[PDB]
Parts: structure tokens; C-alpha cells; sequence
């Protein structure tokens, strides 16, 4: 299938990915406030499939380690979200066989929304207060099937976002992990064997976000 | 297929925001007829390869916006409401206001009795947001109407660069281009936040890093740029010259300069006169009365023929290089470390990493924008960078250059078209009252007796003639010269500039203002003064995308519409993707873009609004007569339009220029009506026209070169990413300037692995060689009189060498380098109620005053409110918690913002005192959004200086209080 390699050691937190995701699906803007952070929206929601999380970490010397985490569904090889939802209706959550995309269908209005979120070890699924539909990164499955890159991957100017065949993206992740380690010696690949969104973290993934790894 | 795109026509465009110039693909419904359905990146564009920052990515929400102006609006004097009107009405009643104001205020001769043929009753602002054809046509419309107060964005961010690099290299432009950043071995980012403010630039910066380059960020703040650099060196506000002075001294001490490059291609060897000296912060020839220098005291010792004397041995103690060694002796690590606030360990690290690029086969580049040069010594900051780059042999080479990042998508082009008080198009000066004839104008052109010095500005007469022949083709240039207005040689050049326009306006010395594609009510420093000053205009014309804080100043905060008698015409223009034309990016890439969707509602391109408006004035004079009608009547606007509308294509071809008769020139035959191949084939005799000599070669008989989308490259071109067949750059597709400096005297590159040009059997190969002639026969800086890169630059107001004068007033009382504290050729209260150094800057997600991006839900989503960034130190002092509402106040005004408490801001040690810096975005305004906040320019001073006329928006005194 297909795979994302997210080299977080190249992220400028431009938030091109965040805007590009919404422009492609024509999703509506949330009502946001500044509460002493650049991060907005604060969390994922029904209308936000991806938000960039900002974390400041102290370091001796001048400046900080500014951690940027563009969060999306991991599109897991064995999705906990599916297994959970298939106890109510086998179809609400399906895996595309060709891409590997874990897709929530319209039948998620029937399943228990809060229960499919809890099953998720990355806390990705979000309910519509009205519809009761689960929504998240759909992998831009539309575009991938038609030979186009995902909107977030195309828009990314740093080479943080990569997408391709899982053989090629594994190869790039191993190669890049080795090179990045030379500057950030505690750099690790997020759940390489479980997920199709392989994040390269520069340090302890929990610093980027509490649910950055399973 | 994708249902969204399936039935839409696909056109290409260029991003309408920053000067990177990223490519878009636009999808428009009804096979081009209807609205846009999708805007994303052009995957074939060589600069961005389909990547877009959030501003570019959200251009769909900019274009297809329900809040966009739909038709011309009218605010009657003392009214509190807009009345919708027709175009026919707006443009006529505007044309009446112009003609009236002109007829009444138009003086043909100044007090001295010298011909001026101008009005000082009308001022224009803008704009770098218009197409290059609109900017040119607009500049010439205003100048036919006899305006002299013609300014835009460039005055603030761009104006310091042009004199600094012009003095140093011969031109004011960014020396290289964006793709070239990838070829650098060390990238020094100082007075730039490029990762946020030129985000696609960071594609190439990180490919520099991929191939072993060190990335250095020198900034008072830890930014998103800092997050991705190998070295972050915190510098306190205004300590840049100390920092660069210490680097110059470090390079000379450790002998890291490129010896051959310096000896051959800089002015290192030139002998300065005995009249030149420097003592305790002052150069020789200082006039304490007029606070000016006698610059003739800084002149070179001239040989028999009048050429500067050279000592190739570099021994003579009045050799530039030896005077340079003497001057920067004072800038030792301990002194520089102390004042910059950068540790001696980290200064050594940055100097070591960067000065290593003095290697012939190592290239170091410097990226700067606006942040650091908002004071009277901005020019000397850039001069210091030019001189470092000359010592290390980094000018002319791949991964080298001075990368003066331009701001707006077409601020390069808007400046090239002369939308500033002091320049016509092609940077030919606006003539003064004492340039009474065209011959006298052409007499002021300096000459050189050096037979190895090309001295290309000698051709000025050909360009000025060709330009007058583009405006007035039925007249002899000598005769045409009398039509266009002139400035008083008496007055100060800064008296016609941005800051003085507000000062004059506030004294009611202006009847009418054009605010054309700008938001001065938020963009102007000291907004309260400016908003009031606008109320003292009779009539105001705002051409823009949305209603805004300028158009609607009369119903602003603490304004009573009733009492305000300003007649306001708001004209809604179409967005970039709704029109055709060219914009020049930072790299001088003149890129063509196409209409996708039809203009939204009754909105028009700017070219149609200005051409129609002028056509109404033209016929108004044909009917009534009035003040000196020749310039308005005789102006060639027939070459601007096809099918009764503005023609980007035709204007572009006029700007390029064509032969007005059968002409023999450069030993070649040309027939009447043929497009000029290049500015090499322009003439002073009136045979040729060309609206902009820099554009000569952009639109030839071969076609529109700006519109080429061709990625064909020879190996040598592809190895450094020249992309010479992708669009076109001035001059004549020279992608890297001063490239003659990238080879030795035999024509071999210093770094063959990253060659720019190379002499291969009879021809220069790779880039277009910047100056014709065989290797070793010509000095590489062709626009320089003497032909050399200027280490010593005696044309500068402040002195021939950069010297630290404190741009801060309040927290400083001791210059540790001289007895001269402040700039001796340039009053601040420093009320102790305002003890913090306030500063303004940008976030990635917003644009300028936010007039555009505050109208875009997704950009507001990410950055919804004006904030105030403070250290953890100042937070605990003022008892301010992260996210708490705060009051930020100065002598000029006050506002509220959300506190961001971060370690990314630190206190500065200034003369053994913790001075706290507070950071504000100037992206906000009262118009939108709800709870967005207002402009940070409520706080800023409108005090500039008599040389640059730039206000200090980067270091101004404020207090910040919890609420
Ligand atoms: N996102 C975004 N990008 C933009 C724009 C925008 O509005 N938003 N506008 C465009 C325009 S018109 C322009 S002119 C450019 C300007 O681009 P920049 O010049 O990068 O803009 P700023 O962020 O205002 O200032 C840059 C940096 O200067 C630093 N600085 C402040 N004082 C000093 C000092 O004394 N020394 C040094 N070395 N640095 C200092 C600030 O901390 C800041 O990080 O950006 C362009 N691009
Ligand atoms: N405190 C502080 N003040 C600053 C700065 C700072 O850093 N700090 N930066 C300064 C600098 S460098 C600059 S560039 C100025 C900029 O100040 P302005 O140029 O006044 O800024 P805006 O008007 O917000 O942005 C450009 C305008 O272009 C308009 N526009 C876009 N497309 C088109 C088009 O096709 N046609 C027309 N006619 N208009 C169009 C938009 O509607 C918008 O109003 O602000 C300056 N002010
Ligand atoms: S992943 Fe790419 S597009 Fe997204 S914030 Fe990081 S650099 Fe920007
Ligand atoms: S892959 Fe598509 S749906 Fe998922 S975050 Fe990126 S743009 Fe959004
Ligand atoms: S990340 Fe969560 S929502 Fe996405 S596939 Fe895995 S379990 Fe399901
Ligand atoms: S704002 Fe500048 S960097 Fe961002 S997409 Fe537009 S041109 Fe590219
Ligand atoms: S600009
Ligand atoms: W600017």
C-alpha cells in the first residue's frame, strides 16, 4: 500500500498542511481565540482533520527546542477504530486494500462515536454534534487513487511531508533516521511496524504530544 | 477523475503574497467562464515544485470571498454610510476632482523661477500588489497629471538596500535567486525570519543543509526560522554593525579573505586621498552646522588621466584594504560579544563557520529582509554585509551573493516602474528643477577613463530618450522632457517621501490622496496621527479588494463621521487570479500569469480602473481646457489597450520597446515596428522606444519570454538551478549578478563543481555573462564607474565604511567604539512610564496589515487575535500569566492583546541593565475580525530621519500592563 514519512526535523510549522487539508475538502473554519499560543485550532475536531501542535522545551544555551507536530490519523495496519466499530456495523469503518487508507463511511452515524475514539490509541476520531458522524484524515484517498499526492504532502515546502509506496517510504525513513541521528542523537521513528504515518521524532515523542505514539 | 476538478479549466498563476513567487494551478468552473473551484501549487514550477505556505494555499478563500467589494462605493462629506454607485459615476466624479485640484494647484515654475510643471495638492500611495504593467502605466498616469509625491511599500523595506548594494556592486537588486540557496555551504540569516516570511525559501535552505551547509540565524527572538537552524545567535536590537564589524576584523586577523578575488575584483588596491581620516566616530570633512559630510574629502588619489591609483601589492598605507584593517581594529570579540549580547564562544563559532566560505570552492550567502534596517544606519548594516561578501569572494558565485529578500510579490517590479518620488521607470532619477534641459540631465552621468571598466550607466541617455519616446512618440525626447514634473533641487529628497506625505497631510497641505492597493490607516507608523490626517483630505480614492481601515477611517475608533468632511471613493479591484500580467519576484524573475475566473461581481483589474479614470480626465481637458494640458493630451495610452480595455500584453511589449523607424544599430538592421531585442539596441536619437530599459529583452519578436514555462537546462545550468528558460529576469536573463567575479582572469570558475559561467572555446557557458568581453579584459562590476566591488564606498551619507552608531536612544548612553553615540548626519522623549523596547514583526499565517488575511477564515482560524510575546522574566515582573489580556501603551497610543509568555523572548543586557523586549504582530485592525484587535502602529513613532525617511517600527518604547 501507500505510506507517509513525516521528518519532523524539517518542520518550520508554516501550517501550509493545515490550510491545504481544509482548502482541498472545503472544510469550514473553527471559532478560535488566542490563549497564549500560536497553536490553533487547539485540538482536532469534526471540521479539523489536522492541526499543528506547538511545544516549547527548555535547553541550556540560547533559544529553545521548538517542537512542531502536524497531527493526522496514522492509518494503522490493524486499526483499533475498525475492530471496535465492527461490533455495531461492519462497514462504518473500512480499510481500502490498494492504498491502506482506514476510511470512516456515513454508517459511523449508527456506531457509538465516543467508543470508537476510545479504541483509538492516538485519540484521532471526532464526532459531529448533529450527524453523529466520525471524521478524521481520510488520507486524501480520492487524490492518491488518481495518482495525486495528498494535499498536506504537496503543499509542504520543507520536505517534512513525504508520500509513496510503503517499501520506498520505509527505505527513506531508515536512511533519514541515520542522517538526522547525527545532529539529534535521540531521534526515533513512531510505531514503524503498526502505522502508515511514520513520524520521525527528534527526541522523546511524548514531548511533541502525549498521544504521539501508541 | 476528481469530481471537484473534472469539468474546470486549468490555468497557471503566481502567488499574490511574498516575493518568492510560487506557482499556482487555478481550476475555474464552466470551462473558464464561472468561479474558481480549487487553487493549489503548480507542481512543474521550479521554485516551489507544488508546495505552498498557508497564505498561498488559502488563495481560493481570498478569491471566492463573500466579503469582497462588489461595486464602487461613495461616502459623501460628513456622511456616516456608503452609497453604492456605478463605475460611470465614480470615475467621472473622480476625474472632476483630479482636474479641479490640478487646474487650481498646478504651478509651472517654483519660487526660484525654474520650470517644474507639477501639482503638490495630490499624493499617491501604492503599490507592490499590482501587476508590473499596471505599476508602470499607473506611474506614468500620475506623472502626466504632474504628481511628484508618488510612493509605496518599497520606501520602508526596499529603499535602504538599493543605495547599499548599488554603492557596493553597482545595482540595488538581490544578487542571486531562491533556487541558488541550495548551492550554499553556509547560510547566514540576519534581519530575516525567512521560514515564516519567505517560507518556500526554506525548501532550498534545507537542501543547502542536506549537502553539508551550516544554517545560522542571528535574531533578538527565537522564531520558526531559529527552530531549523544549526546555530541561533541572539543579538540585541541595533547591535548588527558591531556583529558584522567583528566578523570583518576576524576575517582579516585570521587571513580568511579570498586574496585573488579581493586584489582583482574589489577596490582593495585603490589609493584613497590623504584628505580621508576617521577619529572618535567621525570621518574627515564633517560639517557640525548642517550635520553633513564633505564627501569630496573621501575621494581616491587619481592618476594622470583621472583614474584612481592602484597598488596591486596592497602595501601603500592608504590602500582601501589597509584603511579597512585600521577601521575594524576596534571591533574585538570582547567588545562585540558585550554589546551584541552574543557569547564570545558563539560569536567565534558563527565567524568560524561563515568565514570558512572565504575558500575559493566554498560559497556563503547572507539572507536579510526588513526587520533590522528600520533606522538611519540601515544602509551601513547592508554595506557591512556587502563588504564581508567581497572579502570572502562570495559575490558572483553559486550559493553566495547578498540575498536581499523582497517583501511583496511585485515590490521588485513596482520599484523598477518608479512608483517612488525619486525614480522614473528603469531607475532613471526624477529630474530636479536645476536639470532644466534633457542635455543637462544627461551631463550628470559620471564617466571613467579606465579601459577595463565597462561603466554601463554611460548609456543612460539611450534609456531616458527611449522612455520619453514610449510616453510621447510624436515628440522629440528633448521636447517631451518638458512635459513631466520636476522636484526642487533646493528641498530635501525625503521631503517628497512616505513619512513627509503623512506630515504634510496632517497640516492639510494635500487636497486629494490615492490609496491604491495599500492600507495606510494600519501600514503607516503612528496610526492615530495618520487616521486624523486623512480627515484633512478633501477627496480620497481607495482601490482595494475589501472595505478596510483606510476606506472607512471616518467611522474608525473615536471618529465622528458627522465632523469629518472627506469625500471617499472606494473602487473594488479584482484579485491576482482574476487577471493577466507579470510580477517580478525577489530573484528579478519577471513571471507571466493568466486569468482563471472572471472578475468577481462588478470588480475590474487596476489597469482598467486607472486607464478609464485617465481617459475621463483626458476628455475633460479636451472639453474644458485648463492647466498645462500637453502631458495629458499627448500621452500614448493607445498602445495600452485592445478591444476598449487595458492590455497587459501590449503594455509589456511597449515596456520592452520597439523601433519607431528603420534603424541601423549595433551593426544590425531593424525594420520599423520590430520589438527591441535588448537594451543593447536602444538609441538616444528617438529611433527606439522602451517604457523600461530593464524590460528590453522580456517581450521580443521571439515572443513573451516572461511566459516561458520551460525546464530545459544544460548540465552546468542544472547543477546550480539557473532555469534560464523558465520565465525571464532582468537584466537580459542574467540570473546571478556579477557572475564575471565567479571566474579567474583565464575564465575558469573558482569552484568548477558549482560554476555560474565558464569560458569554453570562445564563449561564456552557463548563466548569461554579466558583461560582454573575453576573460581578464574587463573589471567584473560593469555598473560601477571604476568597475570594482566597493569595500570603501565614499558615496554613502554616513561615511565610506560602516561604523556602529546606536539606533536605540533611551536605554543607551555609551558607544564603546567611539565618542559618537548616535548617527552624526541624522527627538525621542524616553518617558520612564514606557520602559520596555516594543517591536513589531510577522507570523507566517498573516499578510501586511491583515486586510487580506483577516478576511480569510482559515488564516484567522490559526492566528485569530493580536498577541504580545514577552519573556518569562517580564511575565513574573508585571504579574502576567500566559494568555492573560494585557494593555500595551506608548506616547502615541495604546491597545489590548493576548499575552504569549515564552523563553523565545529574553531580556537584553544594555550597559549592565536588564531591558525587556515585548513583541507585537502588526497584522491586525478594527475592521475585521471580531476581537481581532487593532494595528500595532497605534504605538509606533512617525519620527524618521532626513536621509532615509523611515520610521522606527522595530525598537520603540512601550509599557505592558495586565488587565
Ligand atoms: N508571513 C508573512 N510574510 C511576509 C510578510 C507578511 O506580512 N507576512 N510581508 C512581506 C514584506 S512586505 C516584507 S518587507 C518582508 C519582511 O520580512 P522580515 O524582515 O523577515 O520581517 P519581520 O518579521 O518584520 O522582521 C524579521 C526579523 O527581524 C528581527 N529583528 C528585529 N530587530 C532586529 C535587529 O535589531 N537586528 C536583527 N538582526 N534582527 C532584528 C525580528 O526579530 C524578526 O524575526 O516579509 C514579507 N513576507
Ligand atoms: N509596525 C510595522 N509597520 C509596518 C511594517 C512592519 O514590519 N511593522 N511593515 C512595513 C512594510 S515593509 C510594508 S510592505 C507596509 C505594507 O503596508 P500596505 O501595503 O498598506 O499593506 P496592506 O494594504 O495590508 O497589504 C497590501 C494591500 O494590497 C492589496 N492588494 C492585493 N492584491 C491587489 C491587487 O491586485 N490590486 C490592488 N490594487 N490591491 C491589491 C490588499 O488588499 C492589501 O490592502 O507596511 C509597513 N508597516
Ligand atoms: S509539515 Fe510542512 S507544511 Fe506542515 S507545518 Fe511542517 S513545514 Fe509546514
Ligand atoms: S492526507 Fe489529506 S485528509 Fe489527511 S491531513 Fe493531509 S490533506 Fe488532510
Ligand atoms: S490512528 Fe486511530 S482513527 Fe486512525 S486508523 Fe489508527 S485507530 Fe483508527
Ligand atoms: S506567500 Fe510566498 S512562500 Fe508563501 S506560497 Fe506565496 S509566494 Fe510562496
Ligand atoms: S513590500
Ligand atoms: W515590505
Amino acid at each position: 500500500g501507500k505510506m507517509f514519512f513525516v521528518d519532523l526535523s524539517r518542520c518550520t510549522a508554516c501550517r501550509g498542511c493545515q490550510i491545504a487539508c481544509k482548502q482541498w475538502k472545503n472544510l469550514p473554519a473553527e471559532e478560535t481565540r488566542n490563549t497564549g499560543s500560536h497553536q490553533n485550532p487547539p485540538d482536532l475536531s469534526y471540521v479539523t482533520l489536522k492541526t499543528v501542535r506547538f511545544t516549547e522545551k527548555s535547553r541550556k544555551g540560547p533559544g529553545i527546542d521548538w517542537l512542531f507536530f502536524p497531527e493526522q490519523c496514522r492509518h494503522c495496519v490493524e486499526p483499533p477504530c475498525k475492530g471496535q466499530a465492527d461490533v455495531d456495523l461492519e462497514g462504518a469503518v473500512v480499510k481500502d486494500e490498494t492504498t491502506g487508507a482506514v476510511l470512516f463511511t456515513e454508517l459511523t452515524a449508527k456506531v457509538d462515536g465516543e467508543s470508537v475514539r476510545s479504541a483509538c490509541p492516538y485519540d484521532i476520531p471526532r464526532i459531529d454534534p448533529v450527524t453523529k458522524r466520525l471524521s478524521k484524515c481520510d488520507m486524501c484517498n480520492d487524490r492518491v487513487q488518481n495518482g495525486l499526492l495528498p494535499a498536506c504532502v504537496k503543499t509542504c515546502p520543507t520536505g517534512t511531508m513525504n508520500f509513496g509506496d510503503e517499501q520506498e517510504m520505509l527505505a527513506l525513513a531508515e536512511k533519514r533516521l541515520a542522517e538526522v541521528k547525527k545532529t539529534y542523537p535521540g531521534a526515533v521513528l513512531g510505531d514503524p511496524n503498526d502505522v502508515r504515518v511514520v513520524y520521525l521524532f527528534t527526541r522523546d515523542p511524548k514531548d511533541f504530544y502525549e498521544h504521539a505514539v501508541a | 477523475e476528481l469530481q471537484k476538478l473534472q469539468w474546470a479549466k486549468q490555468t497557471t498563476s503566481i502567488c499574490c503574497y511574498c516575493a518568492v513567487g510560487c506557482g499556482l494551478i487555478v481550476h475555474t468552473a464552466k470551462d473558464g467562464q464561472g468561479r474558481a473551484v480549487n487553487v493549489e501549487g503548480d507542481p512543474d514550477h521550479p521554485i516551489n515544485e507544488g508546495s505552498l505556505c498557508p497564505k498561498g494555499a488559502s488563495i481560493f478563500q481570498l478569491g471566492e470571498n463573500d466579503q469582497r467589494g462588489t461595486q464602487p462605493l461613495y461616502r459623501a462629506p460628513f456622511s456616516d454610510t456608503w452609497k453604492p454607485v456605478t463605475w460611470d459615476f465614480a470615475l467621472t466624479e473622480i476625474a472632476k476632482r483630479i482636474k479641479k485640484t490640478r487646474d487650481a494647484s498646478f504651478t509651472e515654475k517654483n519660487a526660484a523661477g525654474d520650470l517644474v510643471n507639477r501639482t503638490e495638492a495630490i499624493a499617491s500611495f501604492g503599490s507592490a500588489a499590482m501587476d508590473n504593467e499596471e505599476c508602470w502605466a499607473y506611474g506614468n498616469i500620475l506623472r502626466s497629471l504632474g504628481l511628484v509625491y508618488i510612493e509605496h511599500q518599497a520606501r520602508i523595506x526596499h529603499s535602504p538596500t538599493v543605495p547599499a548594494l548599488a554603492e557596493s556592486f553597482g545595482r540595488g537588486a538581490m544578487t542571486n535567486h531562491w533556487n541558488d540557496l541550495a548551492n550554499s555551504d553556509c547560510i547566514l540569516i540576519m534581519g530575516s525570519n525567512a521560514a515564516e516570511n519567505h517560507p518556500i525559501a526554506f525548501k532550498w535552505v534545507l537542501r543547502a543543509k542536506d549537502k553539508g551547509a551550516t544554517l545560522i540565524h542571528v535574531d533578538p527572538r527565537f522564531t520558526r526560522t531559529s527552530a531549523r537552524c544549526d546555530v541561533y545567535a541572539p543579538i540585541r536590537s541595533g547591535a548588527d554593525i558591531p556583529f558584522l564589524g567583528g566578523l570583518i576584523k576576524y576575517i582579516l586577523d585570521n587571513k580568511l579573505y579570498f586574496t585573488d578575488y579581493v586584489r582583482e575584483y574589489t577596490n582593495a588596491s585603490l589609493i584613497v586621498g590623504e584628505k580621508f581620516s576617521f577619529k572618535d566616530g567621525l570621518f574627515s570633512g564633517y560639517d557640525a552646522a548642517n550635520k553633513k559630510y564633505d564627501k569630496s574629502m573621501w575621494a581616491f588619489e587619481l592618476d594622470a588621466n583621472g583614474v584612481p591609483k592602484r597598488d596591486p601589492a596592497l602595501k601603500h598605507p592608504r590602500c582601501v584594504i589597509n584603511l579597512l584593517k585600521k577601521h575594524y581594529e576596534r571591533y574585538n570579540l570582547d567588545k562585540v560579544a558585550a554589546i551584541t549580547g552574543t557569547s564570545k564562544e558563539q560569536l567565534q563559532q558563527v565567524y568560524k563557520a561563515y568565514a570558512a566560505t572565504g575558500k575559493p570552492d566554498k560559497a556563503g550567502t547572507i539572507m536579510y529582509a526588513m526587520g533590522w534596517t528600520q533606522h538611519s544606519v540601515g544602509v551601513q548594516n547592508i554595506r557591512a554585509m556587502a563588504m564581508i561578501q567581497l572579502l570572502l569572494g562570495n559575490i558572483g558565485v553559486a550559493g553566495g551573493g547578498v540575498n536581499a529578500l523582497r517583501g511583496e510579490s511585485n515590490v521588485q517590479g513596482s520599484t523598477d516602474q518608479g512608483l517612488l518620488a525619486h525614480i522614473w521607470p528603469g531607475y532613471n532619477p526624477v529630474p530636479n528643477s536645476k536639470a532644466a534641459t534633457l542635455e543637462l540631465y544627461n551631463a550628470a552621468t559620471p564617466q571613467s577613463k579606465d579601459p577595463m571598466s565597462v561603466n554601463w550607466w554611460q548609456n543612460r541617455p539611450k534609456y531616458v530618450a527611449s522612455y520619453l519616446k514610449a510616453l510621447y512618440p510624436d515628440e522629440e525626447p528633448a521636447a517631451a522632457y518638458d512635459y513631466l514634473p520636476r522636484i526642487d533641487a533646493g528641498r530635501k529628497l525625503t521631503d517628497y517621501f512616505w513619512l513627509n506625505i503623512f506630515e504634510k497631510m496632517d497640516k492639510g497641505e494635500f487636497k486629494g490622496l490615492f490609496a491604491w492597493g495599500m492600507n495606510p490607516a494600519c501600514g503607516g507608523a503612528n496610526a492615530n496621527k495618520n487616521r486624523k490626517a486623512m480627515g484633512k483630505l478633501e477627496w480620497l480614492v481607495n482601490v482595494n479588494l475589501f472595505e478596510n481601515e483606510t476606506s472607512s477611517f471616518w467611522k474608525g475608533p473615536g471618529m465622528n463621521p458627522a465632523e469629518i468632511g472627506t469625500e471617499v471613493f472606494f473602487l473594488p479591484c479584482c484579485v491576482s487570479i482574476e487577471k493577466e500580467g507579470s510580477v517580478a519576484n525577489s530573484g528579478r524573475w519577471m513571471q507571466w500569469r493568466y486569468r482563471g475566473p472572471k472578475p468577481y461581481a462588478e470588480t475590474k483589474p487596476d489597469g482598467d480602473i486607472m486607464l478609464d479614470m485617465f481617459k475621463k480626465v483626458r476628455e475633460l481637458y479636451a472639453k474644458e481646457g485648463g492647466a498645462y494640458p500637453a502631458p495629458i493630451a499627448k500621452l500614448n495610452i493607445a498602445d495600452w489597450e485592445e478591444h476598449n480595455e487595458f492590455s497587459p500584453t501590449k503594455v509589456a511589449k511597449l515596456m520592452n520597446g520597439y523601433f519607431l523607424k528603420d534603424t541601423e544599430v549595433g551593426g544590425k538592421q531593424f525594420k520599423k515596428g520590430q520589438q527591441v531585442p535588448s537594451f543593447a539596441f536602444l538609441t538616444a536619437d528617438g529611433s527606439t522606444c522602451s517604457g523600461n530599459w530593464l524590460h528590453a529583452g522580456s517581450f521580443t519578436d521571439a515572443g513573451n519570454l516572461m511566459a516561458r514555462r520551460d525546464k530545459t537546462q544544460t548540465p552546468e545550468q542544472a547543477r546550480i538551478g539557473l532555469f534560464p528558460n523558465w520565465s525571464f529576469c532582468w537584466p537580459v536573463n542574467r540570473r546571478i549578478l556579477y557572475n564575471r567575479a565567479s571566474v579567474d582572469k583565464t575564465g575558469k570558475p573558482w569552484n568548477p563543481a558549482k560554476a555560474v559561467i565558464e569560458w569554453k572555446d570562445g564563449k561564456w557557458v552557463g548563466d548569461v555573462v554579466d558583461g560582454g568581453g573575453d576573460p581578464g579584459t574587463k573589471h567584473p562590476f560593469i555598473m560601477q564607474t571604476h568597475g570594482f566591488g566597493a569595500l570603501y564606498g565614499p558615496g554613502r551619507e554616513e561615511g565610506p565604511f560602516p561604523e556602529h552608531y546606536e539606533p536605540l536612544e533611551c536605554p543607551v548612553s555609551k558607544n564603546p567604539f567611539s565618542k559618537q553615540l548616535h548617527n552624526p548626519v541624522a527627538k525621542a522623549v524616553c518617558d520612564p512610564r514606557y520602559p520596555f523596547i516594543g517591536t513589531t514583526y510577522r507570523v507566517t499565517e498573516h499578510w501586511q496589515t491583515g486586510l487580506m488575511t483577516r478576511r480569510c477564515a482559515w488564516l484567522v482560524e490559526a492566528e485569530p487575535q493580536i498577541f504580545c510575546e514577552i519573556s518569562k522574566e517580564l511575565a513574573k515582573l508585571r504579574g502576567i500569566g500566559n494568555g492573560d489580556t494585557v494593555k500595551v501603551s506608548s506616547l502615541r497610543g495604546a491597545l489590548e492583546a493576548v499575552a504569549i509568555v515564552t523563553e523565545r523572548i529574553r531580556p537584553f543586557k544594555i550597559e549592565g541593565v536588564d531591558v525587556h523586549m515585548v513583541g507585537l504582530p502588526w497584522h491586525y485592525g478594527w475592521m475585521v475580525p471580531k476581537n481581532g484587535g487593532d494595528t500595532a502602529n497605534l504605538l509606533t513613532p512617525s519620527a524618521g530621519d532626513p536621509n532615509t525617511g523611515i520610521p522606527e517600527t522595530k525598537a520603540f518604547m512601550v509599557d505592558v500592563r495586565k488587565v
